[PDB]
């Protein structure tokens, strides 16, 4: 099945500027990005720890 | 705010910044103890920053007050984005004067074509990213429900309205959510969502505050 950890970060339509984490397979690490506040996909974490636990090594 | 202008220090006294270790949303002060924002702006440990201009520097007119209550509309739908409104109670009453003041709630809904003032510390670029230090402002008209639905088929509810310019270039953007859309001295909207920012044929969508006046008043009074 498609690995959600490999999907590009999705800010979404909402206009908040919340700092979230996504797994960047190209860099091999969890990076920060702007979450709009709604319609979040799964490669969107509240912390680096959550991101690494879920997507580390993808 | 994309395609706007520098408001000027404290020229929008009801505009507040929601902070969770950094600025993430805006809000509108409706009285000394209450702020109106968007439901999707619900976050943990919110600190309301009033009297702000330069969001990155302490200028001397700021009032940092923690949220004691953050009440999301009981009918907020995180999928459709319907009922995107939240009321925040300040742990201590804010000191009101010229620099920190409340904005009146509407007595009636606004009509298409009505010019309004939209403000915030959100992204100033339609393509790319650039966040301002000082508060940005934008004059934009409320658009018809018909045009709004045409722009966003099957997505506009009775509690949303579009505002902006169809040609693109002027709009609210990430970081502006929860902020004000004031028309004739009344808070008619809350920055909510849109397809990107300042894109042609894609005006910003806002929570229709006039539909929640009774709920706002009763909720504030019961908390
Ligand atoms: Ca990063
Ligand atoms: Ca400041
Ligand atoms: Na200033």
């Amino acid at each position: 099945r498609p690995d959600f950890c490999l999907e590009p970060p999705y800010t979404g339509p909402c206009k908040a500027r919340i700092i979230r984490y996504f797994y960047n397979a190209k860099a091999g690490l969890c990076q920060t990005f702007v979450g709009g506040g709604c319609r979040a996909k799964r490669n969107n974490f509240k912390s680096a720890e959550d991101c690494m636990r879920t997507c580390g090594g993808a | 705010i994309v395609g706007g202008y520098t408001c000027g220090a404290n020229t929008v006294p009801y505009q507040v910044s929601l902070n969770s270790g950094y600025h993430f949303c805006g809000g509108s002060l409706i009285n000394s103890q209450w702020v109106v924002s968007a439901a999707h702006c619900y976050k943990s440990g919110i600190q309301v920053r009033l009297g702000e201009d330069n969001i990155n520097v302490v200028e001397g007119n700021e009032q940092f007050i923690s949220a004691s209550k953050s009440i999301v509309h009981p009918s907020y739908n995180s999928n459709t984005l319907n009922n995107d409104i939240m009321l925040i109670k300040l742990k201590s009453a804010a000191s009101l004067x010229s620099r920190v003041a409340s904005i009146s709630l509407p007595t009636s809904c606004a009509s298409a074509g009505t010019q309004c003032l939209i403000s915030g510390w959100g992204n100033t670029k339609s393509s790319g990213t650039s966040y301002p230090d000082v508060l940005k402002c934008l004059k934009a008209p409320i658009l018809s429900d018909s045009s709004c639905k045409s722009a966003y088929p099957g997505q506009i509810t009775s509690n949303m309205f579009c505002a902006g310019y169809l040609e693109g270039g002027k709009d609210s953007c990430q970081g502006d959510s929860g902020g004000p859309v004031v028309c004739s001295g009344k808070l008619q909207g809350i920055v909510s969502w849109g397809s990107g920012c300042a894109q042609k044929n894609k005006p910003g969508v806002y929570t229709k505050v006039c539909n929640y006046v009774s709920w706002i008043k009763q909720t504030i009074a019961s908390n």
